[PDB]
């Protein structure tokens, strides 16, 4: 009978490998999980058995075999696997001699050194388990155990990689029950893998001194060329947080040869040659990415991937994809000022974004960044900087089109801090306002500047009063992002009011703004240019006294930009008179 | 060369560039 | 269907991502939604399906998301949602597709899909914005979001055109429990001259046992007495 068993456990093994050597897509998947279902069956068929000595060699032999190919078709471990871990480990203890893995493996550990030979299998299960524990983060007990293996002289040892690299693999592997995968094979890959998150991990906090080491271990050895690649992408950044740049440029240039997948990389060389400042350079790397990304096999065995994580957005390894790029592109042109450039790369941001109904989706930005409206609006705002005004209204007009179905229906109009007004739609106004004036049009202009104001008094933004949506957590809620937009809509209607000749009615809309939002300080010189038109000394005086005792946060974009914009030169050069 | 193996490999790449054997650009490098 | 005993069995050629793992899945257009079990984390996934008359192909995955919120008989729902202008689901009324949602969705004519799930917990994820790869992995907590939560397991989800005065633009968003908590919701725009949507969260009779829609704001439902039917217009 075990004969037969041993016969059955080979034949699946065979029919996996063929599966993962040869075949498409689905008859890969259909003969494995066929196989997955024969080791699932061969186990219960061993398990139902009070286990003799000479069943548990091929007992041990399907748990491995059944795990491998389990975990490397889900492509994750989980519990399960530890759990029929802890099943094959009482059955050897239930043999010759319950509680938990730690303490079971403890003992059957004392059982092994008794010698019973099948440690070739015993070391393949703590590959397997230790696999399991590194990608469940349970690197504490790990130690426990492989230091339970070696000497537990090797206990101070709390490092992984001295004690996996002392760990030996106990023998050639004698002519056995057939396996899919040797503990050698898997120490490699345990090695490769721990180095690389530990790695990682040194490099987020900070530590890219510590972190070269590991990764450098990461590099020799096993390790697959799309690793390989990854590795050396941290060392880029390590590198770069270092100083030393020509380093970090030489691993990014190996990064891109070794590379099929070559997006990471360049987003380091764009972080690079920012802080250089090389901006010439930096948006070039940029563009190329997008085209990196414009363009696009797993086998029934343990590799590395399957232990690395998926990585943060504090990764250096973070790259989103082609629209998310396309807008950081867009995004760094705008704050350089290349205005028209801008323009065009946030055009096509908005192209892709809407008009892919067709082809595979294209996404927006994700929400650490920009909402869908923040962005429309910095679409405009470049638009503005080229002089393409009458666009610039296409755009605010497509915006606020869409979005009637929500607003608020503004009825508070006739009744005049209650109704809720999100502070986009007050800003869309506001833009649609400074497009009039590049076109030159007091009137319908003035009717944007108060109708923006409005919709910052006879309404709050700060409404969540009810959890009814998905909203803009951040850009569209920063009491600094409010203070900081009025103080622009009355200083773009001062302006307007000083273009018509009413200083009186502009004093009151700046007067207005400086009372509001104190640390603009445009606000003060728009004011102090007027009261030195009119009736200098003792307001200026009472006001620069106010201004040297008063001596950014998270503004958003669209505003940002829309500030500098306006905002004029001997501004300081006025404040210093 | 101020900043291992890779910058034995950068000599070599401006070698290739410049046509001269890599020890005359390694020694004047150094001495410079 | 044409396919060249009536009895056929199925050869597994027809098999497409044997993912076994996989409870509940939906169609759009060309898109394929899957809703696939783990351990205690569900995660939404999500495959293109060819738009050409080919070989009849997943391709690769676009977008994953773990349901956070989900931690384990009752087989979870999901449901598609397209607003006006841009098939096998629902459109609302861009009036109600901006409350429930919002603007982001409302803007990108986003296909929105609702997953119910066994606690009675009824989640909607934004199509355009579930795009991620090894690089750029899903955030839940973005990605997807948690309207009203019955206490109690979900059968059907719908949209119903009350007010009635192919493609119908409907105004109010129908679920269901089991034990017969049903939650039809609507536009208000009340009283503020602002939007806010109508909750209720009516308690009917029986276990409910399958739901449905058809003309003019009336669901017909199952208790395991009777076949019952329900008026909102
Ligand atoms: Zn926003």
């Amino acid at each position: 009978c075990l004969d037969l068993w041993r016969e059955k456990n080979d034949r699946l093994v065979r029919q996996a490998k063929v599966a993962q050597n040869s075949g498409l897509t689905l008859r890969r998947q259909q003969l494995a999980q066929d196989a997955l279902e024969g080791l699932r069956g061969l186990l219960h068929s061993l398990q139902g058995l009070p286990a003799a000595v000479p069943v548990l060699p091929l007992e041990l032999t399907v748990t491995c075999n059944f795990i491998i190919l389990r975990a490397s078709l889900a492509q994750g471990f989980t519990e399960d696997q530890a759990q029929d871990i802890q099943r094959s480990l009482e059955r050897v203890l239930e043999t010759q001699e319950e509680q938990g893995l730690r303490e079971l493996w403890d003992s059957v550990l004392r059982a092994s050194c008794l010698l019973p030979e099948l440690l070739s299998a015993l070391h393949r299960l703590v590959g397997l388990q230790a696999a399991l524990w590194l990608s469940a983060d349970r690197l504490g007990d790990l130690a426990l155990l492989l230091e339970t293996l070696n000497g537990s002289q090797s206990g101070a040892s709390k490092d992984l990689l001295l004690l996996l690299k002392t760990w030996s693999p106990p023998a050639e592997e004698l002519d056995a029950p057939l396996t899919l995968q040797d503990a050698q094979g898997l120490k490699d890959v345990l090695l490769t893998a721990f180095a690389y998150r530990q790695g990682l991990q040194e490099l987020i906090t900070g530590n890219p001194d510590k972190a070269l080491s590991s990764l450098h271990e990461a590099a020799s050895g096993l390790c697959p060329r799309p690793v390989l690649v990854q590795v050396y992408t941290a060392l880029g950044s390590c590198h770069r947080k270092m100083g030393n740049p020509q380093r970090a440029l030489l691993y990014l240039v190996a990064a891109l040869k070794e590379g099929s997948a070559w997006g990471p990389p360049l987003l380091e060389a764009s972080r690079l040659y920012q802080q250089l400042g090389d901006t010439t350079a930096e948006l070039e790397s940029l563009e190329l990415l997008v085209e990196a990304l414009n363009v696009p096999a797993p086998q029934f065995l343990i590799e590395v991937e399957l232990l690395l994580p998926p990585p943060d957005l504090a990764s250096p390894l973070h790259c989103g994809t082609q629209s998310q790029t396309k807008h950081i592109l867009a995004s760094r042109c705008l704050q350089t000022g290349r205005a028209g450039d801008a323009a065009e790369h946030y055009l096509d941001l908005l192209a892709l974004l809407l008009d892919s109904s067709e082809p595979r989706f294209s996404p927006p930005p994700s929400p650490p960044g920009p909402c869908m409206p923040e962005v429309f609006l910095e679409a405009a705002v470049a638009l503005i900087q080229a002089g393409r005004a009458q666009d610039a209204l296409t755009l605010c007009e497509e915006l606020l089109s869409r979005t009637s179905s929500l607003l608020p229906k503004m009825s508070r109009l006739w009744e005049d801090e209650l109704p809720y007004c999100p502070l986009w739609v007050s800003a869309t106004h506001l833009l649609q306002g400074q497009a009039w004036v590049q076109l030159g049009a007091q009137k319908v202009a003035i009717s944007e500047f108060s109708r923006c104001l409005e919709l910052l008094f006879r309404a709050t933004p700060e409404e969540k009063e009810q959890g009814a949506a998905f909203n803009c957590e951040q850009g569209c809620k920063s009491d600094a992002a409010l203070q900081q937009l009025r103080a622009a809509a009355l200083i773009s209607r001062g302006l307007e009011w000083v273009a018509s000749g009413q200083d009186t009615k502009a004093l009151q809309d700046f007067l207005l703004s400086v009372q509001m939002c104190p640390g603009n300080r445009d606000t003060y010189f728009h004011l102090l240019q007027t009261l030195k038109r009119l009736d200098r000394r003792d307001e200026a005086t009472a006001l620069w006294w106010r201004l040297e005792a008063q001596t950014l946060w998270s503004l958003p974009l669209y505003l940002e930009s829309y500030l500098s914009w306006i905002r004029p030169s001997d501004r300081d050069a006025f404040l210093e008179e | 060369l101020l900043e291992s193996s890779f910058i034995g490999s950068a000599l070599q790449d401006q070698a290739s560039r410049l046509g001269v054997p890599v020890g005359i650009l390694s020694a004047g490098m150094v001495a410079s | 269907l044409d396919h060249p005993s009536p009895v056929i069995p199925v050869d597994p050629d027809a098999c497409i991502l044997p993912d076994a793992a996989l409870c509940a899945f939906t169609l759009l257009d060309s898109v394929l939604v899957t809703l696939v079990q783990g351990p205690a984390r569900w995660k939404m996934q999500l495959f293109e399906q060819p738009c050409p008359g080919e070989d009849p192909r997943p391709g690769g995955q676009i977008g994953e998301v773990e349901l956070s919120s989900y931690t384990p008989h009752f087989l979870p729902v999901l449901c598609s949602v397209s607003p006006s202008g841009s098939s096998g689901g629902f459109t609302l009324e861009d009036a109600l597709f901006g409350l429930l949602f919002g603007a982001d969705a409302t803007l990108l004519q986003s296909p929105v899909v609702l997953c119910g799930l066994p606690d009675g917990q009824l989640c909607c994820v934004i199509l355009k914005a579930l795009v991620t790869s090894r690089s750029a992995p899903g955030d839940p907590n973005a990605l997807v979001k948690i309207l009203h939560h019955l206490e109690e397991p979900v059968i059907f989800i719908g949209a119903l055109k009350t007010e009635p005065q192919e493609d119908v633009h409907c105004d109010c968003l129908v679920a269901f429990g089991h034990h017969g908590r049903m939650l039809a919701i609507k536009a208000s725009w009340d009283e503020s001259g602002k939007l806010v949507p109508e909750l209720r969260e009516y308690c009917l009779p029986g276990p409910v046992l399958c739901a449905a829609c058809g003309g003019g704001g009336r669901v017909y439902h199952s208790t395991p007495s009777d076949l019952c039917v329900v008026d909102l217009s």
